């Protein structure tokens, strides 16, 4: 019969019948590139840390999501609050400027 | 000079460290633990085995008959059988037809190979921890002793004076309740003495191999003799002791954590590699030279010429230095990034030496000390090719060893990129706020 | 039949009970401790007593000089005193004046006293708790066994099978380390083997009386002979197991709470009255008689015809009866308000018995179960005239035992007056209200 066990770092002992108890580790040569493109990189620390990338992952998008829904949001709301006090003067200067930094 | 520090508890990876005595040259101090002894103290609840049954002659009273009395024995039984009419090889035994009893007897004895094959049944109480460690320093060749993890009795190795703290964790693969059987040590809550149940563990049990007072739980029972034969048939639970040996499962042998091997003279767990051990050694005072007797070594460059972040030795470093009165020169790394294979070098006026390191980290950097002085070495390290190594990792690993630069750059951009966006939005809300206010004013 | 009760953890005060089998008139139950017996688990961590310090002969070179070597002797000591003209009754030893050397060596080794006159340091854990019962049932006389309080271990005590359940209290008077000395035992916490200080109780340890490695720590100074003396001086400092001696204080034996009694052959406390004890009897069916084979009581009238709630047996009362067949009747008192002294009574046709018990109460009132039947007692009890007795109370007292009937009548008016008139005000305040309400409709 064949029978597959999983090793990490901290070891794992098997003794066979009547043999000597033998232990073995298991070293940090997943299969990846940490150097790579961000398609490789995320492959590198999935393999080494499986559920830390999964969550790790998780947050960051979570995080950008938040953040540019909320960095938008002010945005639209800038440009509400300002434009509007020349929409409701439509004899107003209107100066160029305005309509390059709050359009 | 007592040098204090704190060493893991684990065996076969040496503890390294430079002594510094205020004006002397560092001391290079090297502690290795041959084997740790978790030793709880015992005692003995009753000695468990399969058991004998006795059955004396039965008394066949002839024309007559004959009554049952009790007696001292573990699970007696006594009963009178009448109506029997027994033959032996001379003809009939009895005259009478009917009017003759057989009265039967049985109790439980321990059986011969008790005396060898038994098990022990022990309560288990927390008793001490010694360990043999293995110690050198400076030019001192390696000495040895057993101490006691307690950190107040010293042990004297070599003329150092060493006492091992106790260990940070009070861990114990023992529970309250053991058995002992042969090599094997079982984590067992075996019955009370005298509350064995037949054909279990318990079913037999005394206080030690060679009492004269025995418990026994058997459904021994006296069975009626066959038509015209003289015999003592009956019946009794099979032996729990070789059903227990049947069903034992799997030894604290077998399942103990943190890699126990588990001894028996005396009971006790070896090498659990648990928590950290504050140590404290006294280095004998001619051990120290002082600085001025000491080479200045000057103008150092740390190159890493070969790295891969294996369990072993994986590092290879090159250091070119500068000197005076050429001599040997302890050699140490401070720091957790990498564990040094060399614990000292031979230096010239001028020239370099290599030394090699093991680390877990992608792209270390670590200070090496170089007496009196010290070097920054710094380099990148390739992934190991072997997937399963048979022996432990020199290294520690830490949450940051395994981002690389590349990887910090994502999450530096990513921190970075994240801000911007919110910080835009907050400015364009306190320029357009102000805004509003001029317009009123 | 099994019987299981609860009863109180004291040393000659008996357990009494009815055990009431459905179909059988009850047998009366009496279980009373002997002894009850805490016994520890020990182990000797060193043996501590008077040094003696060994002077070996000097060597005394004339002409000449020599060099000290390192022994393993306990507290080794050695030194060279060159210059010395050392003068015995023959003259002078030496030829040369001031070129001469006598070199002097002591050692600390265990004295003859420490054969007999030694402290010994135990690290105590929880073992086990053993006990002397002395039971008797129905018509049986008493017997007696030693019993192991468990829970689960039986117990043979005249037919009758005992177990007894733990203390409720796992309360021992020993503290994790204790020294014992003589017949005294000194909840002492000790110093660990090899950091015995200089004068203080461990300046001299050792794993056992016989033990070849003894660990001694004295200031053991050799001195210089005096002039033209041929001797080896020292100073040394004084015994602290001497010292000890004289400041050990109070032992164990004279503070244990509960009225412990220690004892040493094995280290136990003996007859601490902490909490209850479970308690489960088998009854043999034997000792059973069918409820239509014994008398039949009626008519009970039960008077109390003097009282007083000292701590013995100072209630008397009388009953009268009438009872078929006139046969022996178990008496026995259900209630805590009094124990009764008798255990059953001899009835008649017709008639009345006494009785006695011991009550806590001022005004007691019990059950009394005349075999089968009850009578209900009521009475006065005067308070005891002596005031120190060297016997303990045969009763146990309650919240209220103290509590008269005219201490009630004013609790009773106090609580009932002061919620009366609030009752009153609020019910004014609710009437008042409604006659308001009337006005406007
Ligand atoms: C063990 O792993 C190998 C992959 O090399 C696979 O082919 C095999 O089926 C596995 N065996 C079991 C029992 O899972
Ligand atoms: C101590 O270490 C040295 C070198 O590592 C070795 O030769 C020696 O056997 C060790 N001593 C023990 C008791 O293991
Ligand atoms: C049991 O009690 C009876 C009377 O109370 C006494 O004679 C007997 O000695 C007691 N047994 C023990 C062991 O003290």
């Amino acid at each position: 019969t064949t029978v597959n066990f999983t090793v990490t770092g901290e070891g794992l002992e098997y003794t066979w019948g009547n043999h000597p108890p033998k232990r073995v580790w298991a070293q940090e040569s997943g299969e990846g590139n940490p150097h790579g493109w961000p398609h490789e990189v995320v492959v590198y620390y999935y393999n080494r840390y499986p559920l830390t990338t999964i969550i790790g992952l998780c947050t960051c998008v979570a995080i950008i999501m938040v953040s540019c829904v909320t960095s938008v949001w002010l945005l639209c709301r800038t440009r509400n609050l300002c434009i509007t006090p020349y929409k409701l003067a439509p004899n107003a200067q209107v100066p160029i400027l305005l309509a390059l930094l709050c359009c | 000079y007592e040098h204090t520090a704190v060493m893991p508890n684990k065996v076969g990876i040496p503890y390294k460290a430079l002594v510094e005595r205020p004006g002397y040259a560092p001391v290079h101090l090297q502690i290795q633990l041959v084997n740790t002894r978790i030793i709880p103290s015992t005692n003995l609840e009753y000695i468990t085995c399969k058991y004998k049954t006795k059955v004396p002659s039965p008394v066949v009273k002839c024309c007559g008959a004959t009554q049952c009395t009790s007696k001292p024995h573990p699970d007696y039984q006594c009963q009178v059988f009448s109506g029997v009419y027994p033959f032996m090889y001379g003809g009939a035994y009895c005259f009478c037809d009917t009017e003759n009893t057989q009265m039967s007897e049985a109790y439980v004895e321990r059986s011969e190979e008790c005396s060898i094959d038994h098990a022990k049944a022990y309560k288990v109480h927390t008793g001490t921890v010694q360990a043999m460690v293995n110690i050198t320093y400076g030019s001192v060749s390696w000495r040895s002793a057993d101490v006691y993890v307690n950190g107040e009795t010293p042990a004297k190795i070599g003329d150092a004076k060493l006492i091992i703290g106790p260990l940070s964790s009070a861990w114990s693969p023992f529970d309250n309740k053991v058995v002992v059987y042969g090599h094997e040590v079982y984590n067992y809550d075996f019955p009370e003495y005298g509350t064995g149940k037949a054909g279990s563990f318990g079913d037999l049990q005394s206080r030690t191999s060679t009492s004269n007072d025995l418990y026994a739980n058997t459904n021994l029972k006296l069975q009626r003799p066959q038509a015209g034969i003289v015999h003592t048939p009956f019946t009794q639970v099979p032996s729990g002791f070789e059903r227990w040996k049947k069903d034992k499962g799997a030894p604290l042998n077998d399942v103990a954590p943190f890699g126990c091997s588990i001894a028996l003279e005396p009971l006790r767990a070896e090498n659990c590699a648990v928590g950290s051990i504050p140590i404290s050694i006294d280095i004998p005072d001619a051990a120290f030279t002082r600085i001025s007797e000491t080479p200045t070594v000057s103008d150092l460059e740390c190159k890493i010429t070969e790295c891969t972040y294996a369990f072993d030795f994986g590092g290879i470093a090159t250091v070119a230095y500068k000197s005076s009165k050429a001599g040997n020169c302890p050699i140490h790394s401070p720091s957790g990034v990498a564990v040094i294979k060399e614990n000292d070098v031979t230096l010239a006026e001028s020239g370099s030496f290599t030394f090699h390191f093991s680390t877990a980290n992608i792209h270390p950097a670590f200070k090496l000390q170089v007496c009196t002085s010290a070097v920054t070495c710094k380099g990148d390290c390739k992934p190991p090719k072997d997937h399963i190594v048979d022996y432990a990792a020199q290294h520690t690993e830490s949450f940051t060893s395994a981002i690389s630069a590349t990887a910090w750059s994502w999450i530096k951009v990513l921190v970075g990129g994240t801000s911007a966006f919110i910080v835009l939005g907050l400015i364009a809300t306190a320029v357009v706020a102000l805004v509003l206010f001029f317009h009123r004013h």
